[PDB]
């Protein structure tokens, strides 16, 4: 049978950025050419294979990662791309082999006294590892004293919420993202495009 | 995208109290991991936190400046407040409110404000005749006025190649002072006429003060 | 309390160069710094925090490091829309502070100053106060140096000067000093010169007029 | 053996539009995706468009992003490139690209010869050729005030090989182009060997001989 | 996007010299690196592909290396029908895809003075409105040259046009061309017309000029 990419695209809410949705796609065949050309992407940037390449090629596994970010951060969903979202949030590796698809999404995910349930992960002592997930919500030792969940001055929650309006520029507007990961290892194939 | 419009008087006299209000339409006051800041930022000098505010957590305040700095929030109408007391010249400056936390992340567009006890005083004008001893310079004195600004202009806008308008300084009388020049050539000093265009739109006053060469 | 000092206070740079902002604080504040642009006249914005991070939004040519007391903010290549003042500030302790700022200056070849003295009008001379005013035309750099004499002698704290903005075509600047006194004060002396000194003047330069003359 | 050949390339107004042809042959068109590649004058190269082999899936650039259209026939092996809304900055020769294929990634093979696009308001004006009168000496031409490229410039009608140095056309600031060759000479044939320089341009169908004498 | 730096951005070398070029990558492309030659008006030519994979018909002097950030194209032999301009592109970011600079591959020669001369504008042409001084740096090497404008000794900035011709087939030198646009009533304004000319095969600037 097909595999399920409109649960993924078509999914009426997505998940913030520090906590991003993975799909696993196995065992299915998957219609790509058809599904992509819609130019209803603001976004659509490929690494390490072509878009109309993929109804020949198979994979083992097929991960749709999927949340939401702002205008000014659809550039940093993509391989050695550094910055607040790339290094705390949501990370590719440098050897990414996948697609990026963002959309516009100011209809769906601003409201006009502001949406504030889209947050992002501001603090972090450490940049995340590729594809890692990071959903602690630890108060940040930012001063010398310890915090101990004491919060303050030198101690900040983790998470930030984006406050998207209609009414905001477009880099201050809500980007919907689906990243399309092919993963190949030596096993037997299970997603194949046709 | 956190908006940030603060309001509040431009003057206010000397030992009275400084008041400022920031209205925030970006983001919640209650709902975001966010600090509610003052900086100020006297003209030409370097910047100066005062203090900050949670939405209930707690205060804190530029020691400097605590005994006379009260931050207050109002989350019914979004806003949180500044109040300096007993403010004198130096506390002149522009006073930005801004989304704090470890960085200050988004700041108002700052209000200036002016600690004087003058009242309105249109300016005086004065001639800088250009003197004897290829290229010439002549210009204008706009001497003792209140409040901010004054615009000059030369021949009614028909001369800008040259025109060099400088910024006002705060005399000590708590009046301010500027001068606007510009360079001729030296051969049209007596077959050309020069006259500077002064508004002082505070105190209803303008001023066409005709530039000519001091006779011996 | 912690102090933070940039280095270097003005700096001068083309279009397209290297350039690097040096911030050090008197205490150990980690990688718990921001770095900031302002405009002439337009509020701050934020470039970095935490030492390295980019605020989302901010243009890649940014790009900062350090660590402890020692912190650095580069622009790779130098953009029109760059040149501005830069602020660093710690947010390690309570008592939050600021660096002293440093102004990005437009690099043009060195342009020495058309230096004019004007002395007070008869009209302002009926009002009790005598303003001298002193000149100094497109020049580059803006580092420059006005000494009032009268009678020879230095005078100070009775001055005040003022700076043009950098112009938008040939790139120089215009500094305009206002000595002030009373009218008595100023029928006591004859001589009134003011000396400039500039890089682009192989000696210093002075103007000066005797009174009522 | 794979031969791309390109078409419709000329003189164009800002906002105007403009279509290109690239015919292909001795290959399997309706396997290889195709690719379109822009060179502006004295710079390097850009990729503008990519196409797939049955033409279901386009991706652009996004400087050309919802302003140029790829396309393709596979029965008559072209290769289309719509080019609409075209700014001063489209000024560039236009290449078409066969896809190598041999790799899970673009990589381009074969390149056709290509054919160039000038965006400009002005109008198609001819040259204003002006002399230039002279231990050897020189001697040239000024074509001066034309538009667009080219002009082509030659001694004696194609006689004078060598000593000739023809310098590439500047575009000065009345939206026109000038150009300037030269030709050096020994000083004892001046008045005896006669020279004339051979302007010729093609889009204003204006052909000028001038003869230089000091 | 990922940005593709060459270096060096022009190399003189001679026949069967051993000729290397590095091209820098602002992030990791993995092998998908390529490159391609031009000739002056010809189209490119596909070399290398994936970093190392010889393209077919391509002489086997030619050989690419490299990964990760840093690539380099080798030329064992040079031959004299290699000299042109050579790029990288990478194909990691399939769909923005980008090119190097390029990096132009030119003809060793000795440094050779340029032969200045300067022609006044035509008698035919001031009736127009316009006045063009010209001057001219006829067969040099390098190609770096400074030519400076001189109207009453002060230099005339923005006012000027350059114009280089490529590597000549028989000595392999350049020839300069820069025009001096300006109106009639800017030209009749001042007497002194020169031409200054800096080089490397100079010790002074040059200056030609003529009295009308
Ligand atoms: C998404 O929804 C539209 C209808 O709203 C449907 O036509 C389309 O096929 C869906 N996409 C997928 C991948 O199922």
């Amino acid at each position: 049978n097909l595999c399920p990419f409109g649960e993924v695209f078509n999914a009426t809410r997505f998940a913030s950025v520090y906590a991003w949705n993975r799909k696993r796609i196995s065992n299915c065949v998957a219609d790509y050419s058809v599904l992509y050309n819609s130019a209803s992407f603001s976004t659509f940037k490929c690494y390490g294979v072509s878009p109309t390449k993929l109804n020949d090629l198979c994979f083992t596994n097929v991960y749709a990662d999927s949340f939401v970010i702002r205008g000014d951060e659809v550039r940093q969903i993509a391989p050695g791309q550094t910055g607040k979202i790339a290094d705390y949030n949501y990370k590719l590796p440098d050897d990414f082999t996948g697609c990026v698809i963002a959309w516009n999404s100011n209809n769906l995910d601003s409201k006009v006294g502001g949406n504030y349930n889209y947050r992002y992960r501001l603090f972090r002592k450490s940049n995340l590892k590729p594809f890692e997930r990071d959903i602690s919500t630890e108060i940040y030792q930012a001063g010398s004293k310890p915090c101990n969940g004491v919060e303050g001055f030198n101690c900040y929650f983790p998470l930030q919420s984006y406050g998207f309006q209609p009414t905001n520029g477009v880099g201050y507007q809500p980007y919907r993202v689906v990243v399309l990961s092919f993963e190949l290892l030596h096993a037997p194939a299970t997603v194949c495009g046709k | 995208q956190v908006q940030l419009q603060e309001s509040g008087p431009g003057l206010v006299k000397p030992s009275e109290t400084l008041s400022l209000t920031c209205t925030v339409s970006g983001g919640s006051i209650s709902s975001s991991n966010y600090y509610w800041g003052w900086i100020r930022q006297p003209p030409g000098k370097g910047l100066e936190w005062i203090g900050s505010i949670y939405y209930s957590g707690s205060s804190y305040y530029s020691p400097s400046l605590k005994s006379r700095v009260t931050i207050s929030v109002d989350t019914s109408k979004s806003q949180f407040s500044l109040k300096l007391s007993s403010v004198t010249a130096a506390d002149t400056a522009v006073y930005y409110c801004a989304s704090t936390l470890g960085a200050t992340f988004y700041w108002g567009q700052g209000t200036l404000v002016t600690v004087s006890s003058a009242s309105t005083k249109g300016p005086s004008v004065f001639p800088l005749a250009p003197s004897s001893k290829g290229t010439a310079a002549l210009g204008c004195l706009v001497k003792d006025y209140f409040p901010e600004p004054v615009t000059v202009s030369w021949n009614s806008g028909a001369l800008t190649s040259g025109v060099h308008t400088f910024p006002a300084v705060l005399q000590s009388s708590g009046l301010y002072s500027l001068s606007s020049v510009v360079t001729v050539p030296s051969s049209s000093l007596g077959t050309q006429t020069y006259i500077c265009n002064v508004n002082h739109k505070p105190s209803n006053t303008k001023v066409d003060k005709r530039v000519e060469p001091k006779s011996c | 309390d912690i102090q933070l000092t940039q280095s270097p206070s003005s700096l001068s740079a083309s279009v397209g160069d290297k350039v690097t902002i040096t911030c050090r604080a008197s205490q150990g504040i980690s990688n718990s710094l921001a770095w900031y642009q302002q405009n002439p006249g337009k509020a701050p914005k934020l470039l970095l925090y935490t030492a390295s991070t980019l605020e989302s939004g901010v243009p890649s040519r940014f790009s900062g490091s350090g660590s402890g007391t020692d912190f650095t903010l580069t622009i790779s290549s130098l953009q029109p829309e760059d040149f501005a003042t830069y602020y660093c500030q710690q947010y390690y302790d309570t008592w939050y502070t600021f660096g002293q700022g440093t102004k990005v200056d437009i690099k043009r070849t060195v342009a020495a100053p058309s230096v004019f003295i004007f002395p007070p009008s008869d009209e302002q001379l009926k009002s009790g106060t005598a303003s001298v005013v002193c000149l100094l035309n497109n020049f580059y750099p803006r580092e420059a140096k006005v000494q009032w004499k009268v009678d020879n002698a230095l005078q100070s704290g009775n001055s005040q000067e003022s700076v043009t903005e950098q112009d938008s075509k040939d790139s120089t600047y215009s500094l305009s000093s206002t000595l002030t006194l009373s009218k008595a004060d100023y029928e006591k002396h004859k001589v009134y010169a003011c000396e400039v000194t500039h890089q682009g003047l192989s000696s210093p330069v002075t103007k000066s007029f005797n009174r009522g003359e």
